[PDB]
């Protein structure tokens, strides 16, 4: 459990001099919070006689098969996990403010596109009083930026 | 004196159009 | 893992649209309100707090409905003309947003809420309940 | 000195005796029901539990009313048909006596309660509310 | 209180031979000014225990 | 220059360079004087693609 200062109020409002009084502004909030932790479990079986007289070790393989499946599933859940018995991810809960890029024309049609304007506008539009901020994108998406061409043909 | 304290339950999804400068066109 | 949060903090109905209800705060030692709407509002909407006494016929049955004098804190600028407690749901409260409030000095054995006169149309759209905090027995 | 307990475990109406009400439980991580009868009952009354899903059109309005899957624990020895969360208010439950319970495994976005077929007439004399608990929102 | 030169003004110009028209010209202003200062004045109060 | 068949007067950077280098260097080194808006006018010119 943890606290989250929601907002400050406002108290010091300008007033005229010749009066011996003041004005009670409004106070803020504290908004105590909480949160849980979820579990990850499962089982499998072998066969005494099969595993014993087998070509090679099958057990240790399943061990590594669990640690990685746990590893990849956690990160995958941490991003897009639906609240129920899974950590609510930052993709799907739609709490982050999300932009969208308006389409372009082609031969009279109108197709959705992702120009070089967007990525330069998107990254440079982030409140400068929150500090620096890294970005994330899939390798192919960056491979889309690299191979961009202007009207003549130059990169 | 009751001090009403109110929060919203569901946050409505947002969507902002990331408009950008149009292509350069001369004035004339 | 959710705890059985009904074996403490047990709530009861206080205003289900068109019917008030006495809710005993005798044993418990702390209690508040949770105002939640079901539709849009039209104008402002007030509410009148009350309290009751154990009737002489049976010490476990509601008596009459007496109001609650609003005790002021520091930094109060206005007091209702009669000095009786009153809570108002401000205009423009969307029906997916709960409001919270409580009277700062308990008196009696149980509480009651009712729409202030002339403001009983919107009153239907409101739903009020009361939670608790202690046991004492 | 009674703390405002509206915030920090508010409550909402789940079954007002006439119609059910879905109560959002997404922003909170714990919840429970506080039953309360208004009059003398006739026969054992049971209630069916339902959980909902965010509608594909609007993500914070009710969808359909899916049925919560009942889950046993260590010493559960009388699971009903196929498993469905269904609590039963026993008889010999006079008024001014609240009973409370909850469902162990949460699922969906919010819960709704409705009288089981065969107990709707008795259920017109009962009230059910929920008091959530704490969580981040 | 401070001072503000509004303008300077002209001084009779470039006469080759006496026609006697622009003798004194016209000068500018000095425009004394003023200005006050303001103040906030807020308060707040807790009782004794809800603070303790 | 013929703006869509209208022949408005104009003054474009090609004019400035051809004007200042034409000075016969046998007279010496020469300085150019102009109003600061003109220099602003030169500094804001654009070629058809849009660059400065």
């Amino acid at each position: 459990t943890y606290m989250k200062i929601a907002d400050y109020g406002q108290l010091g409002e300008y007033t005229c001099d010749a009066k011996c009084d003041a004005e009670f502004g409004e106070p803020g909030n504290i908004r105590h919070l909480e949160g849980k932790t979820y579990d990850y479990r499962g089982v499998f079986c072998f066969n005494r006689k099969n595993l014993q007289e087998a070509n090679y070790d099958f057990l240790s393989f399943m061990i590594g098969a669990a640690q990685r499946s746990h590893r990849i599933n956690r990160n995958q859940a941490l991003m897009i996990g639906k609240g129920v018995n899974e950590p609510k991810g930052w993709l799907t809960e739609n709490c982050f403010p999300v932009f969208q890029t308006l389409p372009v024309d082609v031969n009279g049609t109108s197709t959705p596109a992702f120009l070089a304007q967007d990525w330069r506008r998107f990254v440079t539009s982030f409140p400068a009083e929150y500090g620096e901020a890294r970005s994330v994108m899939h390798q192919n998406v960056f491979g889309y930026l690299a191979a961009m061409v202007d009207a003549n043909g130059r990169f | 004196m009751v001090k009403l304290n109110c929060r919203p339950l569901c946050q409505a999804p947002t969507a902002s159009r990331l408009v950008s400068p149009p292509c350069f066109i001369c004035r004339g | 893992m959710n705890f059985n949060v009904g074996v403490d903090f047990p709530s009861f109905i206080a205003w289900d649209g068109e019917e008030s209800f006495p809710v005993k705060v005798d044993g418990f030692n702390q209690f508040g309100f949770t105002f939640k709407t079901i539709a849009a509002l039209t104008a402002a909407t007030t509410f009148n707090i009350f309290y009751h006494e154990p009737s002489d016929a049976d010490p476990c049955v509601p008596g009459p409905a007496i109001r609650v004098p609003e005790v002021p804190f520091c930094d109060t600028v206005l007091l209702s003309e009669d000095g009786l407690a009153a809570v108002t749901l401000p205009e423009t409260v969307t029906p997916d947003s709960f409001c919270a409030g409580t009277v700062p000095c308990m008196n009696g054995q149980w509480i009651s809420i009712a729409p202030a006169t002339g403001s009983e149309t919107n009153a239907a759209n409101v739903q009020i309940t009361v939670t608790m905090k202690g046991a004492t027995r």
